[PDB]
């Protein structure tokens, strides 16, 4: 079976640079090659068929070429909506087989984080819980650090996190903190802070709001 | 029009069997095949197997343990894969896909996210996220939805039913307990919100709930 070897695995430009991601087959496949792209979430999408044939609707930024054995998908200026991984896929001989993708990641400028911080809500305290939500949003690079402090004092027991993969939209990360407590615990307390640690500055970004 | 239409989610339990659909639609030929492929989280695209609805043949990747089994109805123009006896080795979204006889996967399916698991289906609790009394904005606001205590994944999250997508973005499901929560971010102009609306419209496949919140100052 013929396998596709895609490096590397992750592919790091500067915006409206032009960029090459490499498939490599190991047999020769003439030009049965295809490329697909698929966002965060999203289902495939055929960007290029058999090595370099353009596929209608797709910008013409992208482009294919190679044959043989070696093949190169471009896009010729990066933006931040060609944040993706990227796929080939031979069709040469049964059976059909992918390569294992490769990501697209775009360098962008630094940008601190818009920090928003919010209570639990009164529906939420109707049914005994309450999740106070900090939004740490449209931040590069991704590295950043969350602290709660609840009456000045930092709380560490009931926070999860989740951070976004890269942005199509802007090149961005962003990131969410939740404090889960019930009702009880909640209302055992007064100030709640959500503070924000990234290199663009070297204080942190910090969001409070009072119970009362 | 949406060329193929899969189910959003399936639950299975551990050893139990699914059959996962995909109805297609636009121009159909002799010549088509109906492909499936698999998909586990965080990893790449993997070929299941390949059938020809004109005539009912199935082949399938002979590099993998065998679990499914394709048919297709060419009256109802929809393709089937049967899951067989899944463990959370089987947990993936499974695609299908369409090829003309050419070599490349023109058009995808949404894909159906398929949770092997013992946990039962819950739907979602969804609450809004507006800022409290003090906060001070610009000239943008943020605006959120906490979705919270589902089983099992996904869901979609939309703003004022599609209407509304710059300035969003959604984070990944923890999952705690067999329950999934997650929240949705919103970013209006400032001046634009109370006085035009905005709403989050959570859909969650596997019960069948599709839930509306508006989002309004905290009184």
């Amino acid at each position: 079976d013929i396998l596709l070897t895609q490096s590397p695995a992750i592919l790091s430009v500067s915006p409206g640079e032009r960029v090459s991601f490499s498939c490599r087959a190991s047999q020769s496949i003439g030009t049965d090659i295809h490329w697909y792209q698929q966002r965060t979430n999203g289902s495939p999408r055929l960007l290029i068929k058999y090595a370099s044939e353009s596929i209608s609707g797709i910008p013409s930024r992208f482009s294919g070429s190679g044959s043989g054995t070696d093949f190169t998908l471009s896009i010729n200026s990066v933006e931040s909506e060609d944040i993706a991984n990227y796929y080939c896929q031979q069709s040469n001989r049964w059976p059909f087989t992918f390569g294992s993708g490769t990501k697209l990641e775009i360098k962008r400028a630094d940008a601190a984080p818009t920090v928003s911080i919010f209570p639990p809500s009164s529906e939420q305290l109707t049914s005994g819980g309450a999740s106070v939500v900090c939004f740490l949003n449209n931040f590069y690079p991704k590295d950043i650090n969350v602290k709660w402090k609840i009456d000045g004092s930092e709380r560490q027991n009931g926070v999860l996190n989740s951070w976004t993969d890269q942005d199509s939209k802007d090149s961005t990360y962003s990131m969410s903190s939740t404090l889960t407590l019930t009702k009880d615990e909640y209302e055992r307390h007064n100030s709640y802070t959500c503070e924000a640690t990234h290199k663009t500055s070297t204080s942190p970004i910090v969001k409070s709001f009072n119970r009362n | 029009q949406v060329q193929l239409q899969q189910p959003g989610a399936e639950l299975v339990k551990p050893g139990a069997s699914v059959k996962l659909s995909c109805k297609a639609s636009g121009y159909t030929f002799t010549s088509d095949w109906i492909h499936w492929v698999k998909q586990r989280p965080g990893h790449g695209l993997e070929w299941i197997g390949e059938i020809i609805p004109s005539y009912g043949r199935a082949n399938y990747n002979e590099k993998i343990q065998k679990k499914a089994t394709l048919t297709a109805d060419k009256s109802s123009s929809t393709a089937f894969m049967q899951l067989s006896s899944l463990t959370s080795e089987d947990s993936a979204v499974y695609y299908c896909a369409r090829e003309r006889g050419d070599g490349y996967f023109a058009v995808w399916g949404a894909g159906t996210t398929v949770t092997v698991s013992s946990a039962k289906t819950t739907p979602p609790s969804v609450y809004p996220l507006a800022p409290g009394s003090a906060a001070q904005t610009n000239s943008m606001v943020t605006l959120g939805c906490l979705v919270k205590g589902y089983f099992p994944e996904p869901v979609t999250v939309t703003w004022n039913s599609g209407s509304l997508s710059s300035g969003v973005h959604t984070f990944p499901a923890v999952l705690q307990s067999d329950l999934y929560t997650l929240s949705s971010s919103v970013t209006v102009p400032s001046s634009s919100w109370p006085s035009e609306t905005v709403t989050c419209n959570v859909a969650h496949p596997a019960s069948s709930t599709k839930v509306d919140k508006k989002i309004v100052p905290r009184d």
